[PDB]
């Protein structure tokens, strides 16, 4: 439109360096603007930076400065927040100076207090009605003249509630006054629009340019200014005029902030009207799209699954999402050694999806990590870099070790991953956000890639010993020779008996001592002593070796020998625990959860007692609050009975 | 409550203990569900404090 | 047994007897609708009930009315089938009668000439379905039943933090069904108040005084009235005895020369019981007594002439003097005690400041509606138009019944509007609760929670309708002169069908049928809501409500509520629950009349369970049904105890009765937690329909039920022999039954061969019966979506081993078989949707393909002649469905132009390309076209061949049923003509002319059959030709996908192993699923590995039926074996015996019943520990239930025996597919410079301020700036990124970002100047 809220010679043009007529369309001539109609030439984007105006027939107030909290333009004045909300209206005008008359310089008053004051004076004294009242109260308070006086006054005035509360006023009126904005420009005398582009027509059913919420509280704006710009020239009465002032007051109000105030809709299939608040507000504050980042590039994810293959430092990448992750990078890699002719090329060979394509995308996988991410992190191992391992699958397959950093159970928890280009950040995600490298926790000093519920079972089962079993009093030189009899299944994976093995320590100072002994340990622990990389003891592994044993092992590891061995051990646990729980093969059935056979008789014992209760109240010894206490104690004290029957019958018998 | 749970899982438990023990786990998933919005609510101030 | 049950029957445990039923599940959604959409000759919940509240209306006293009389539903314009293909909504008109009236002007009431016309069209409104469902543009809707606090009175309580100091709240809410809500609360100050509409507070005594009420008659209404009589020039008063209870002896009591109490001590009950027994009624009191106690009514001086002391008002020495000395004998005054009789009324009349009838009026109107100027017809109006009125104010028969139960009143029904009277009563009785006695009603109890329906909803937007309506037709009839052309033309139709068309259009309650599971579309309806219009919202309210109470047992399941936002509030209907006719729900008990428990059953509602006491359902009984337990479990009100036998009223009906259809669809419940139980549940509704569908092996017995209810299976309307069998349509003839006026020869029922569902789901009904199989009355014919011989399937029975297997099976991960895989059990169909229309512009119209330009050979072959996509073809991404041609020509021709035009040739001359393309991603085939082209535009080769073949099947199906009809009158002449060959004369052209009337009348039918193809052409204003097609899509288990059981337990795939790795047993048979040992301890879930051990005896006894049948044992050998695994155990379970060892039946139930056995177990009362033994030991199998499975890789011996069976598994709808995706470069949003939405396109995956912290906490700042600068906004930023990854430099030039540009500019266009300085 020709002055429209979408415009070309107000706002800007439609294609990019042409005139709306079409006299100037050419990039030659880029400067001039055209004759015939009113448009300017410039890109397509220079909608969303250009800006225009709305001239207002009255001057207005703004929404945050009336209200906002402490009330800036009241605090100012020197007034309260009730009749200056009054004042604000066309209801109870304010007196605007004038001592001869009877009546104070910030005065509210009625209708009929008006009418009777003009009746006697009506000169000298002088009292505005709307908003005109607070814009005309506002220029002539002045800062410095108010600042001398509250300066004298203060040390005059010898007070603590005269000081205290002076103080207060001095000290915000001088800080505004010394900033530069002055009282005058509170109230709104212009209203500068927003970009078109920014606040965009979405077209409806069927390609209908439905007006947006913006568009709406704007062309409210223009309609009462345009209908109170005619209303003065008219010179209607002031009863017209005045409701004219409070519906362009309601308007401007709901378009800057709408909120503790009339509401335009409410809930009328588009809920109120996005006014110029509630965008720089929108989801609880501007934190997502500007604080946040919003959506990434590079970016994907998929459902989790179980990687007991994978080790510690990499996880299963989906062929398919990996190589649009890398599209850059493979048309950089073709071209490169000389596949694609030219980038028209490259992009028509990996949409094709060739042969030669996918040995590209292992050659720019190699050393180049991906940060996987779950969403609620709650912590810094929330987001961790892995090494891309290809595999012919779109579900994501996580390390085993790494999942109880995440707690990312695999019931449907779809974790997202990242692409970092450039090479500092792969530097930085190699290095900091590495797993190896992240293997203690931050928030305590315990690891927290560890054994969880396979390795632990396996380690248990591997671990253990008997009463008597298959080969159990048989002297043997070491773990090969160990491992033999356990594999072929002369000799029982878990029994008592007595090898020998070279336990290796750092006795000296930056040396490994060597030692020797016939220490008694059973098959399975004898077996399990390979994983154990030469210096730890041989006292950590003789053991049950359950959950706190078996993460304790793992710290204790990082302590005496460091990082690396540490990594290598700790993978090996997984290895050796997960293919120890495959030999066991345990299975929690039916008849495996055996209930004790003093159940009945601990419940007869139960129910008796509370007969025996029950029995005293109706006597009279007994009464109705001791009941509640005496029938609890018996129910809890069976409940510790026959938990414990069961706890002695389960475990050793 | 006055009379307590008996029967085990293992055993066939009856109507009125299934009947109470439904309390348990809608006000558990609550509170379970209130907690996760508490956490939340609690990593965002300290981390807005240093 | 009947037909379709005899070829499969379940082997039924469970000691209790089935005494009452399980009846109609969808019963509440067709019932209500039935009450709605009824000719009702009297006032009940009903269409007549809508019209007879604003029927009879007049004008504006000016002596013109329209009556109505009644109504009448037509025809359907297009049945449940045509109007579900074609897309539009299902709806008869509704023929609305009137009565036009007009009484003569200075004369009685008599008319001049009325004009009773014809019947008003006022839309169409919306009918429902035979299984329940409403049908809006072709597609299949359903309306959640509703739920609400109830009409009438309430005294809530909101004590603790009421005012932040220890002092607890005490205020009433007096909820109407329409109007403004009449609240009432208390203060810190201990004074009274009012609320209108949930509004600003206000004092109470400006509502008694609005509706005509003094200041002596408010203090004398509410308040003891304590005479104080004056005998010489004394004061004196009537005594009460207990009025001086609870209060300290101010001066000495005495009365006819005795001291009663003496001034000091506390009056006792001793002090009261000595004036109550002499009975003295009157005491000398003191002047300094009467200083406290105010006094109640005026009192002005006679001979004076001024008021002395004046209505509700604190006494004094000066004021008493002044009383007594002018000469006042009677003088009243306000009991006025901290115990019982609080100063609540005096204390509000004195805060109140209007005193008249006009001021307290103009003060309630000011303070509803501030800004305008009061008056005495908007004062008058407004306060009388808010309750006491008809049209706006109303309580209803729900409403006047509550809160006269409420407040203890005689009258069971009466007077809609409310009184002065009725105001006063719920003031005094609020003032009641507030002092001490009478306590507060609870919010949780079902009592008070309405159950509203889709019924009673459509009733209330059809009253909204006619109030609309009735504005226009009260001012139309004022101003029109003479009475013509009333009726037709005053009832307009936009109105009336408007409103009730929004509310099935676009609601909160009405919503898509979740369409994935024949258990989740049966379940959806029975749904029970407290969100939505008129109940309490999310953020409204979140405690006690969301919490499970006790009054339920049987209304709605305790465990069935959806894990999330949203827990608890919505509740699911149970499987033996009934709505009442009041509107509560309701639940059925046997009633026990003495000791003897009798057969008639009881639905008592929420309020009437407390008084009585009712029994448990697992009760041993004894003879003639007797108490065989001296003290027997007996619930009673709310509470649980060991009851006697004779006190027992009632009991419970069935053992399933609190349980729901999709909780008693778990076996083995009893033996899982109601956690588990809960997610279970939610994750067995989610079950994508599979391929094959395989029945299960653990039933429950609401198997059978679910899928003859929900109507996905096609159930027998009437019982006979079937003629002819087919995948298309399967017809039967009648024979016994048959219709009633004659004519007639056999139904028909055609089935939905592979259409689309509402969440992309394969709908396919297959024929289970055989080639002339006989059937009865309500038996299936064809099976349905996830169905197999009349009954539910939704997954399929796998083998199971739990046992860890090298870390694949970890946490909540399946390890399945090659062979599960291969065999395509698991894999499913989807049915994808697209469409092409878009024409009508004003260069010209957009045509349908037609050979479009600029595109190559390759594209144009797979597209027809008219330029649409056959039947049968491979569509890959990128490839046309449906082309199209825009006209953005109109450029005029040049001598260079001109020429590359014609020697060119892509179409009439030049146009833009809009055609319809196969989505980057998705793939599949083509297998249906509908074609919906609009009235006035030609019909395309296309349209015209789909047309034709719709009419080659209407005209199939109508003359298949004309070789039986007319064979009935051409086979009878042969057989009556011989025998008689004069006599043969007159009937001879009856016979005749009675054949060619039913032949006529086949043309007669053909004719509308046919034009209905031709003539039903649904489109918009600006739609010229409208083409949809649909593409079938195949898609296989694979690692990633969701699946789980029914005892809550989740899994997702690791890895598809093959068949040689995985264990093995004795007999080599390999284990489909590996499931993880270590989940079942810790998750209360028992009824999962028992459901593997009656499971694993379950197919042992199937394997013993296969091998007898393999071997071939004759009749004698199978017999003797399926009888004795019929009954297998010994209890009271009914056990169904062979009865008469049947010939054929026998055979066809041992062939089912081979490759697995299935046995029904129960949810409460379930199969046992001892009978799943007995079970595995009949049909060879260990009692522990453990084979040693050999592994596969390695071949030796596990060291542990693993148990082994078969858990019944069903795969979610959750698959990779719809999950993965991935990005780099594509379309940004407009507005912010940042990725648009995330579902295809272009990425998403939202990095958030959670990630950034866990980026900061490591230190990479580098790699944070990267996402939230160079790869998203930043117009230099991303060009430079890609282009340098395109070179292979690498680096970065990040620059500003264009979101924080935005920023600047929105913070700029509000008046504040915000820029970057330097
Ligand atoms: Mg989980
Ligand atoms: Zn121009």
């Amino acid at each position: 439109e020709r002055d429209g809220l979408f415009c070309a010679r107000i706002f800007g043009p439609v294609k990019d360096y042409e005139c709306l007529c079409g006299k100037y369309k050419r990039l030659k001539h880029r400067g001039v603007i055209c004759e015939k109609c009113g448009v300017e030439v410039t890109q397509t984007k220079v909608r969303r930076e250009r800006m225009g105006h709305i001239e207002l027939a009255s001057p207005t107030a703004h929404i945050w400065f009336l209200k906002s909290l402490p009330s800036r333009i009241g605090l100012l004045l020197d007034m309260p927040l009730r009749d200056i909300e009054r004042v604000l209206y066309f209801e109870s005008y304010v007196v605007i100076e004038g001592g001869m008359t009877n009546l104070e310089r910030q005065q509210i008053l009625t209708e009929e207090q008006y009418l009777d004051a003009l009746e006697e004076f009506g000169d000298e004294f002088d009292a505005k009605m709307g908003a005109e009242a607070i814009q005309a109260l506002l220029k002539s308070m002045d800062l410095e003249q108010e600042c001398e006086q509250l300066r004298e006054e203060l040390n005059e005035t010898n007070s603590e509630t005269k000081r205290k509360k002076l103080t207060k006023r001095i000290k915000l009126l001088e800080a505004f006054v010394q900033s530069g904005n002055k009282p005058e420009w509170m109230i709104l005398t212009v209203l500068p629009v927003l970009p078109p582009d920014l606040r965009p027509l979405v077209p409806l059913d069927g390609g209908r340019f439905a007006t947006s919420d913006l568009n709406d509280l704007y062309r409210r704006v223009i309609n009462r200014n345009n209908r109170l710009k005619r209303l003065l020239d008219l010179a209607a009465p002031d009863i017209i005029v005045r409701n004219e002032k409070r519906m362009l007051q309601e308007a401007v109000d709901a378009l800057l902030d709408n909120g503790r105030r009339g509401r335009a809709i409410t809930g009328s299939n588009k809920r109120p009207l996005k006014s110029l608040a509630d965008m720089i507000k929108g989801k609880q504050g501007r934190f997502r799209q500007n604080l946040l980042g919003k959506r990434v590039d590079y970016s994907g994810r998929s459902v989790i699954t179980v990687g007991p293959y994978l080790r510690l430092h990499q996880c299963g990448l989906p062929k398919k999402m990996a190589l649009e992750l890398f599209k850059p990078f493979i048309y950089g890699k073709l071209e490169l050694r000389g596949l694609a002719t030219t980038i028209k090329a490259a992009k028509k060979m990996v949409e094709r999806e060739e042969a030669v394509v996918w040995d590209i995308l292992d050659e720019v996988i190699r050393e180049h990590p991906v940060l996987l991410n779950r969403a609620p992190t709650l912590h810094r191992l929330g987001i961790q870099a892995f090494e891309p391992v290809l595999i012919e699958g779109k579900a994501i397959q996580l390390h085993p070790l790494v999942c109880a950093a995440y707690n990312a159970d695999f019931d449907g928890d779809q974790m997202a991953v990242h692409v970092p280009l450039t090479l500092e950040a792969q530097l930085e995600a190699r290095a900091l956000m590495m797993s190896t490298n992240n293997i203690l926790s931050p928030a305590n000093g315990e690891p927290i890639i560890v054994p969880s519920q396979d390795v632990v079972l396996g380690l248990y089962y591997m671990t253990r010993d008997c009463v008597n079993a298959k080969g159990e009093g048989m002297v043997l030189t070491g773990p090969k020779e160990a491992e033999r009899l356990y594999r072929s299944g002369l000799a029982s994976l878990h029994a008592r008996v007595k090898v020998r093995i070279t336990e290796y320590e750092k006795d000296a100072n930056g040396e490994l001592v060597a030692k020797t002994s016939l220490k008694d340990t059973t098959v399975g622990r004898a077996i399990l002593w390979m994983i154990v990389p030469k210096g730890l003891p041989y006292s950590i592994v003789n053991q049950a070796l359950g959950k706190k044993a078996i993460s304790k092992m793992l710290n204790t590891c990082y302590r005496i020998l460091g990082l690396k061995p540490t990594v290598i051990f700790a993978d090996q646990i997984m290895y050796t625990g997960f293919a120890y729980a495959a030999r066991s093969g345990a299975s929690v059935g039916i008849d495996d959860m055996v209930i004790p056979e003093k159940k009945h008789e601990i419940i007869s014992e139960a129910e008796a007692e509370v007969a025996e209760i029950q029995e005293q109240f109706q006597s009279g010894l007994v009464t109705a609050g001791e009941r509640y206490n005496k029938v609890i104690d018996i129910w809890a004290a069976a409940n510790d009975r026959v938990s414990k029957a069961m706890m002695d019958n389960l475990q050793t018998e | 409550i006055e009379t307590p749970i008996t029967a085990n899982f293992r055993e066939g438990l009856n109507v009125l203990q299934y009947f109470i023990s439904t309390h348990g786990a809608r006000k558990g998933l609550a509170d379970t569900a209130l907690k996760t919005a508490n956490s939340g609510y609690l990593t965002r101030r300290l981390v807005d404090v240093a | 047994y009947s037909y379709t049950e005899k070829k499969r029957i379940r082997k039924d445990f469970g000691k209790r007897p089935q005494v009452l039923d399980v009846p109609y599940l969808l019963s509440i959604q067709l019932d209500s609708f039935q009450k709605f959409i009824e000719q009702d000759p009297e006032g009940q919940y009903g269409l007549e009930a809508a019209f007879r509240s604003v029927f009879p209306i007049q004008s504006y006293s000016g002596n013109s009315e329209l009556q109505y009389v009644s109504y009448r539903l037509g025809e359907p314009v297009f049945d449940v089938q045509e109007c579900q293909i074609r897309g539009v909504t299902y709806s008869a008109p509704l023929r609305v009668k009137l009565r036009l009236v007009i009484y003569e002007r200075e004369a009685p009431e008599g008319t001049v000439k009325d004009i009773k016309e014809q019947e008003v069209y006022m839309g169409e409104i919306p009918l429902m379905t035979d299984n329940g469902t409403f049908v809006i543009n072709g597609t299949e809707r359903v309306i959640v039943s509703q739920l609400h606090r109830s009409p009438g009175v309430f005294f809530d309580s909101d004590k603790g933090k009421t005012h932040s100091s220890g002092k607890v709240l005490y205020n009433a809410r007096i909820i109407p069904y329409r109007g403004s809500w009449l609240d009432f609360e208390f203060d810190p100050k201990d004074n009274l108040f009012v609320r209108i509409d949930r509004r600003r507070k206000l004092p109470a005594t400006i509502i008694l005084r609005a509706l005509n009420y003094t200041t002596e008659q408010i203090l004398d209404l509410f308040f003891e009235k304590v005479i104080f009589e004056i005998r010489d020039n004394k004061l004196q008063m009537e005594l009460v005895p207990e009025r001086l209870r609870g209060e300290t002896a101010s001066f000495d009591i005495e009365a006819n020369g005795k001291v009663y109490v003496e001034k000091g001590r506390r009056i006792t009950a001793r002090h009261i019981r000595q004036l109550e027994k002499d009975d003295v009624k009157l005491i000398e009191v003191p002047v300094e007594y009467i200083a406290g106690k105010v006094v109640a009514k005026d009192y002005i001086d006679e001979s004076t002439g001024e008021l002395i002391c004046a209505a509700n008002m604190e006494l004094s020495l000066d004021l008493l003097a002044k009383l007594s000395q002018s000469g006042h004998k009677r003088i009243e005054t306000l009991f006025t005690n901290d115990l019982d009789h609080g100063p609540y009324i005096s204390e509000t009349l004195r805060v109140d400041p209007t005193n008249d009838r006009l001021s307290a009026l103009v003060e309630i109107y000011r303070m509803m509606r501030p800004g305008e100027p009061p008056t005495r017809e908007a004062a008058e109006s407004l306060f009388e138009n808010l309750f006491f009125s008809e049209d706006r104010y109303d309580l209803s028969a729900v409403g006047r019944m509550k809160f006269n139960r409420s407040l203890l009143r005689e009258e069971i029904e009466g007077s809609g509007i409310l009184s002065k009277d009725d105001i006063i009563d719920v003031m005094k009785k609020l003032i009641d609760i507030r002092n001490g006695k009478g306590e507060v009603d609870d919010i949780d109890h079902l009592g008070n929670r309405r159950i509203r329906s889709v019924g009673e909803m459509a009733e209330n937007q059809f009253r909204v309708g006619l109030v609309r309506v009735e504005r226009a037709v009260k001012e139309r009839l004022s101003l029109g002169d003479l009475d013509t052309l009333m009726p037709q033309d005053m009832i307009n139709a936009k109105p009336i069908s408007a409103a009730v068309k929004e509310f099935f259009g676009s609601s909160q309650l009405s919503q898509f049928m979740d369409q994935n599971n024949p258990l989740s579309e049966i379940t959806h309806k029975r749904r029970i809501s407290a969100l939505g219009p008129g109940g309490l919202t999310r953020e409204r309210a979140g405690f006690e409500v969301r919490d499970v109470h006790p009054t339920h047992y049987g209304r709605v399941c305790p465990i069935e509520t959806p894990e999330g936002p949203n827990i608890g509030l919505i509740n699911s209907l149970s499987v033996y629950a009934q709505t009442n006719e009041y509107g509560f729900l309701e639940t059925p008990y046997r009633k026990v009349t003495d000791g003897v428990v009798t057969d008639e059953i009881h639905y008592l509602s929420a309020i009437e369970e407390g008084n009585y006491v009712i029994a448990q359902a697992n009760s041993n009984l004894d003879e003639e049904g007797h108490f065989v337990e001296d003290l027997v479990t007996c619930r009673s009100k709310g509470e649980s105890s060991l009851f006697s036998r004779d006190q027992v009223d009632y009991m419970d009906v069935s053992t399933q009765q609190v349980v729901s259809v999709g909780a008693s669809l778990i076996p083995f419940l009893e033996h899982d937690d109601a956690n588990r139980a809960l997610m279970g549940a939610n994750m067995q509704r989610q079950a994508v329909p599979t391929l094959r569908a395989d029945k299960p092996l653990v039933g429950t017995g609401m198997e059978r039920a679910v899928a003859v209810d929900s109507g996905v299976t096609a159930v027998a309307k009437r019982g006979g022999v079937v003629q002819y069998v087919d995948a298309s349509r399967i017809v039967i003839k009648v024979n016994e039954d048959e219709m009633y006026p004659g004519e007639a020869g056999i139904d028909i029922y055609n089935l939905t061969k592979y259409t689309r569902s509402n969440q992309n789901t394969c709908i396919n009904q297959m024929p289970c019966v055989s080639l002339g199989e006989p059937v009865e009355r309500g038996d299936v014919l064809a099976d349905g979506p996830s169905t197999d011989l009349g009954e539910l399937a939704l997954g399929q029975n796998m083998r199971v081993a739990f046992m860890p297997w090298n870390g694949y099976n970890f946490e909540d991960s399946i390890l399945v078989s090659e062979r599960v895989v291969q065999e395509d059990r698991f894999t499913t169909i989807h049915i994808q949707e697209l469409a092409c229309v878009s024409r009508d512009t004003k260069l010209g119209p957009e045509e349908i393909t037609a050979d479009i330009p600029n595109v190559g050979e390759a594209a144009l072959s797979k597209l027809d002649e008219s330029g649409i996509v056959y039947i049968g073809a491979e569509v890959t991404g990128g490839d046309i469905l449906v082309g199209k041609v825009t006209p953005k020509g109109e450029t005029q021709l040049t001598p260079e132009e001109k020429l590359l035009r014609a020697i060119f040739g892509e179409k009439a001359s030049d146009v833009k390309d809009s055609s319809l393309r196969v989505p980057n991603g998705v793939s599949g085939t083509v297998i249906d076209v509908q074609v919906f082209t609009r009235d006035g535009v030609e019909k395309d080769k296309r349209a015209l061949e789909i047309e034709e073949m719709q009419l080659k099947q209407a005209k199939k199906d109508l003359s298949e049923e004309l070789q039986i009809l007319e064979a009935g009158l051409f086979s009878r002449i042969r057989a009556v003509l011989v025998a008689g060959g004069e006599e043969k004369q007159n009937q001879l052209e009856q016979l005749a002319e009675q054949y060619d009337e039913l032949k006529h009348e086949f043309e007669k039918k053909l004719e509308a059959k046919r034009r209905k193809i031709t003539q039903g052409d649904d489109l918009a204003p600006g739609v010229l030709k409208i083409v949809k097609v649909y593409l079938a899509v195949k898609r296989r288990i694979q690692p990633g996908d969701k699946m789980a059981g029914r005892h809550g337990n989740k899994g997702v795939i690791s890895k598809i192993n093959p068949i040689e790795d995985m264990p093995y047993d004795e007999n080599g048979t390999p284990v489909d699923i590996v499931l993880n040992p270590l989940g079942v301890p810790s998750r209360m879930n028992i009824g999962q590995i028992l459901e593997t051990h009656l499971g694993m005896a379950a197919k042992g006894i199937g394997d013993k039926i296969n091998a007898m049948l393999k071997q071939q044992q004759e009749v004698a050998k199978l017999r003797e074996f399926i009888q004795r695994a019929y009954d297998l155990g010994a209890d009271v379970r009914q056990k169904v015996d062979l009865s008469t060892f049947s010939d054929e039946e026998v055979m066809r139930l041992a062939e089912n019943l081979r490759k697995g056995m299935p046995i029904a177990t129960p949810v409460f009362d379930g199969a046992k520990e001892a009978e799943i033994k007995e079970l595995l030991k009949l049909g060879d199998l260990p009692t522990s239930g453990q084979i040693r499975l050999y592994d596969g890789r390695t071949g030796e011996q596990f060291e542990r025996p693993v148990t082994v069976g078969y858990m019944y598994m069903l795969k979610l709808n959750h698959l990779v597919d719809d999950k993965m995706h991935a990005r780099s470069t594509g379309s940004y949003s407009l507005v912010t410079q940042q990725p648009l939405g995330g579902k295809a396109q272009f990425g998403g995956q939202r990095f958030g301020e959670m990630e950034v912290w866990a980026l900061e906490a490591y230190g990479a700042a580098y790699t944070l700036q990267e996402m939230l600068t160079v790869k998203s906004d930043d117009v230099n930023g991303r060009t430079k990124m890609y282009k340098n990854i395109v070179d292979g430099n690498h680096q970065m030039e990040p620059g500003m970002p264009e979101s924080f540009n935005v920023l600047l500019k929105e913070i700029r266009s509000l008046g504040i100047n915000i820029e970057l300085e330097d």
